[PDB]
């Protein structure tokens, strides 16, 4: 019912990590969720969802009609509310039409509660189709001068190039999320603080996720990091999903 | 009429032996797909998708020196990497064949 | 005369960091160099080249003919062999034709010795035009399972989708470069070693660049990190530039 | 309905590790399971089940009647068929009556399909109450001369000291399981092979579980090792659970 | 004259290995020593002392009076100061009274200098009688989260449940000994370091004994590992006995 | 009539200040439990179970220098470590008090 | 048009794949000879004579899982078992190819 | 006739072993210079200038436990700290020797 | 007058620097013995017998990069390998010196 896209503009900020984390966090809460890997030809989401060996059909098959949406969705083993529509490696991002992705968004919206769209990097056509049919958007930002500038270009593209911008509905509800935030390096002054990003971008923070070795360990064993509750980042990911559902929480780990 | 691929078949690549066999003498990186309507011989470490006998032939075969495929499929009957790890001969010299309607995994 | 593109596929690995470093390393050697920011609409190179206040005309002005190539090139202040053709923020990556970028590469090849092409992330049209007219290609890789898979997809596109692949000349000479390599995390096993990347990708390493706080400190003050020779990364960047020029050097900092 | 005890005799062979693994393996299959930590006063199961922060009431509260069986059972967060009845640290193993544990086993058998009994070490009263009401018994063995002698003493106590031995029903169905089997040390001759244990103990092996760093890594993050399917031990634990359910599988990793 | 018990709580940490090692190390120094296997019914000490073929009478015979203490003690062949009172396999740990073991401790204290008591695992009655008449206690600990928690329960039982705690003498002098310590795995973070155990338990380390293949080889040929001085563990065992006799030595092999 | 415990309160131990307060000036290992029908002051790293006001007194209080308890409970209203880690002031100097029927966690 | 031989190729027998490849999925006894003008793939223990590319094709190849042939020859350039035993890869998975005018023995 | 320096050789200091070897068992602070017409052994962290074989001897040697010198020079052929950082064995146990006309840096 | 030995000093060999120092730049096999009445510097893995200051000089020193000697002795006061293995700095860069009447083992 609610299509929210994880986007950034600047590559490598952690979109897939956040997409898998928030996609699992909303399935633990109980909502029947799907995550759509939109990085066609350069797939990455099924690798850190631990779903890479079960993939038979992918995102570009459903568009071209070589399989159905029930044939391509991968039910998880640990969660029953979580499904993943992984992408291909052969065909690149021109093999996704705006019309073909519209059909998949329609019948995904009938069955599921939350649709998480792991956008690829940049401001090009693969990053535009993830943006397009979205209702909300989480913008991922590193606390650094480049990633705030290039995440600012993105918030202006979730206000003009959307579908709710060309059809005149209410605009996309935007959310900011600082990833791989190093609290020790913001006191040395070589990173932006949590309030400089809240001032330059001038929106409400969904949360601040610290630098963690648990993030690389979790993707190395196939699990999202919100299913690792002993660490600091897994806590910080599991509060940002509550802040998605209105429940205001004071930020920690800073 | 037996197409030989002597280079590394990197991820995202697809090789299509249109007439008959396909011999791959290098490593096939994960994400690559090798499809041929005859047999497929992989004499390197295969980590991609082997699709043998693609145009309707239940007598095609797949031979790998190291079974690490993401998917093997003869004439349509596939077998993903999830249940191939469960059997033995994972990472072993393997010989895939279609007996009627099920895939076999020999050593 | 020698167009080499810095590419990766996986975003955020350090392409702009490597592009500014290798482009400066070749100007310190004496070669008259230019660096072209190809990330049109999401520019980042002029920010870490320290040239952001001097930009008047950019890459997309030269293409559309709103300025000349001498009106847009920015001579450095510290180096005389180094020039920068920065990109825009207004127009995105569809405003670059294959024909329009063909003309700029032609008259850049008459004046300059080395052309460094800071590729954007992905396998889309902005990453294809940087790939196209290239003679060599440095592929940037983080020592992690995801960044090796997506740098593997890239080497198969620098062998088929090039200009020397559709016209049948000798193919692009490819080079591997591990960035933000953490020697301590490869012994814990959560990153790939220097030999796992040399085995899976199966090419010759241009070098291995350690994790450093000097890289974020240098881009925060406007300087490339190869002009910071006291650090560990500045050393390792200045040896990969010698390895580009044939001089074989034993790898350090591992 | 089926009470099976994980026992050994020799301490430290991996009973708790096997108990949490086989108890989770049967919940992934779909059976509504409970695991009872019988090591009262020296509890370890909730620590590697990841349930240590949710424990309010334990095994010895249900016995003394300080709580109900629904007030003490801990539903898992990742599995819905898996519940844990943890033990205490204050009161030691004399606070368990044969009559008090008889009542808890009675009303556990009404609700659950599989009851896994994590036996403490030794041949004393805490190891006798787990043995007593059992229907099957997994004996855990290290491939070493000492751990086979003391797993041999155990099979003679699951044939005489049981409840189905003093009441004359069919005896306890016993299963052998080699844990932390090192395939490289059995060729040097300093450990027993898979057939020496099958000959001296003279029963059918449920499986052989290799030496793995994944077992200590999983208990350090709160997860059972059967929920880590990338490793070698997680595979070998998930085949012994199929061998518990009749499905014969050829042994691997030897 | 000095009854010291080797205990742990957590089974399999290496109590018998340490008991045989420290029992031999104090006989090499010259003290007339005896080692009492207290694991009645599940005997293990005579197997790794190499004394298993010479056993005629055992620990439970001396208690029941079926033999004398000179008839049951086994003088070693390699040492003249070392004797072993092995245990039974038939009768379990209820066949040891507190009063019957008191008589054997009395006449052992008249003839011998050091009495080493290899405690069985757990916090039950067999582990209580080894604890009871002790003057000092070596607590064995693996550098792991469980073995430190369950060795902490043990230090609180050597302060309240002793004989010098119910009769009000000076309490048992406690000593900590980390066994099968893997120095390589404490840098990966999956084991506790030597200082985390010195902080959580908060006592003085008797020594740190590395992981060694020499330990399994020595028990496979019948010899204690302190009689194997070529290895790393045999060194580390022979320094812990000097640290028992006041001579402070800097810890090695870490 | 204020019992002072100057030794480490090791796991499995239980200390019961029967009349009033209980001051623990050492580290309380996980599994230990400190219960008293007055207040409880823990001036070390507490990792055990603090049970204040056990014989019916809703005015008792718990004071820790480092909040890492497995359970805190005043007069019966408890709060396990699972939902205490979720709040801030975990590992911080904390002051637990019972307001009517809910526990408070101040800094 | 790729002849598959699934039976043991006993001594004295000769199999002639006249058009292209020849796959032998069994053991080839000493004295047997397998000759084909394409490639030859032997996925058993070969102890006979493999003769690849017999009608003039220097791009044929021989693949054995266990190199124990009495003779290997591509397009006429042979190599008897006497000097094959001297090299490594005897009894090993081997890949024979004709480079210009000499035979190669890869592993 | 082997002069031993057991104190820290602070900056600005100069030590001159006039006859033969020079052994420095302490740290040589940056700016210090140690010159001797025999060998130079530095068993501390050297950060100064080592000048071995100063009176014409191409067989002198420098041994440092930690190579951090500002300059090393045997019989006149020097090597400043700028190009010593570029090679490996910077901060490593090193052994400097003059082969004909160039300096060598062993580990 | 500082004898340099650049070859491996094999077992059974004895090198005698008669005037002063002795520098051995290779591995000294077990059973070899190096004796000199000045200092001894061994920049390889020493496993033999180092005998410093043999003609009465309590100011001699032994320096090894890897302490694995069977015997070290300055001016007569020895220290066999049995009690050297017991100390730390076995296999470590070590510096032996005679303080009055006892040997010292520094790192
Ligand atoms: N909170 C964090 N702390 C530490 N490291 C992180 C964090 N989030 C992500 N990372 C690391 O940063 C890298 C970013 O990769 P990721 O795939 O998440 O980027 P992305 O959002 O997908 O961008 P792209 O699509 O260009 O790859 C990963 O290798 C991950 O291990
Ligand atoms: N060698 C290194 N060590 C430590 N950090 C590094 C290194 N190289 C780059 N980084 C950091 O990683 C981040 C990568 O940003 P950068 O702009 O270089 O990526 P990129 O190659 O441009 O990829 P993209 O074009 O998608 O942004 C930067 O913030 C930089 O500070
Ligand atoms: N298959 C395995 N491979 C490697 N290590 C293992 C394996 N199984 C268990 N271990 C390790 O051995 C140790 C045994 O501890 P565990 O608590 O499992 O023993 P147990 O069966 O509970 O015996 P006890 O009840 O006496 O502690 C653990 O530290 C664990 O990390
Ligand atoms: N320092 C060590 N390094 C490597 N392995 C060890 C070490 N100490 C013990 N072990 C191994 O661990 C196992 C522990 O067995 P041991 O009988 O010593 O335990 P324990 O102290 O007697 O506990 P339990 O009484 O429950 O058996 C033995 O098989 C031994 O080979
Ligand atoms: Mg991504
Ligand atoms: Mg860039
Ligand atoms: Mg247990
Ligand atoms: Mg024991």
């Amino acid at each position: 019912a609610k299509i929210l896209v994880v986007t950034s503009g600047k590559g490598g900020v952690g979109k897939t990590t956040t997409s898998a984390a928030i996609g699992t966090g909303l399935a633990l809460r109980g909502f029947k969720t799907v995550i759509v890997d939109f990085d066609v030809g350069l797939r990455n989401l099924d690798l850190i969802m631990g779903c890479e060996r079960r993939v038979v059909y992918d995102f570009v098959n459903v568009v071209n009609g070589e399989a159905t949406l029930t044939q391509a969705l991968i039910k998880d083993k640990r969660l029953e509310n979580l499904h993943v529509l992984a992408a291909s490696q052969t065909r690149d991002k021109d093999a996704l039409t705006k019309e073909g992705v519209e059909k998949v968004m329609a019948e995904l919206r009938k069955d599921f509660e939350y649709i998480i769209c792991d956008s690829p990097a940049g401001i090009e056509k693969g990053a535009h189709l993830a943006m397009y049919f979205a209702d909300e958007a989480i913008v991922v930002t590193n606390p650094e001068v480049s990633s705030v500038r290039d995440s600012d270009r993105m918030l202006g593209l979730l206000a003009s190039k959307s579908q709710r911008a060309e059809k005149g509905e209410e605009p996309i509800k935007e959310h900011l999320l600082l990833t791989r935030y190093n609290p020790e390096r913001v006191t040395k002054g070589e990173m932006l603080s949590v309030d400089d990003v809240e001032e330059i971008l001038a929106i409400r923070l969904l949360g601040v996720i610290p630098e963690s070795q648990a993030v690389l360990k979790a993707s190395n064993q196939g699990v999202p990091v919100i299913l690792d509750e002993q660490s600091d980042a897994g806590q910080a990911y599991s509060d940002a999903v509550d802040r998605l559902l209105g429940k205001e929480i004071p930020h920690r780990f800073l | 009429p037996t197409k030989v691929v002597k280079t590394p078949v990197r991820g995202g690549m697809q090789i299509y032996a249109a007439g008959g066999d396909l011999i791959v003498l290098a490593a096939v990186s994960p994400g690559a797909e090798l499809l041929a309507d005859g047999n497929i011989h992989v004499y390197g470490p295969m980590r991609g998708r082997a699709l043998a006998g693609v145009k309707g032939d239940a007598t095609a075969r797949i031979f790998c020196q190291q079974l690490a495929a993401e998917l093997v499929s003869i004439a349509g009957n596939y077998k993903v990497a999830e249940d191939l790890r469960r059997s033995p001969q994972w990472g072993k010299a393997v010989h895939v064949s279609l007996s009627g309607d099920v895939l076999n995994i020999t050593r």
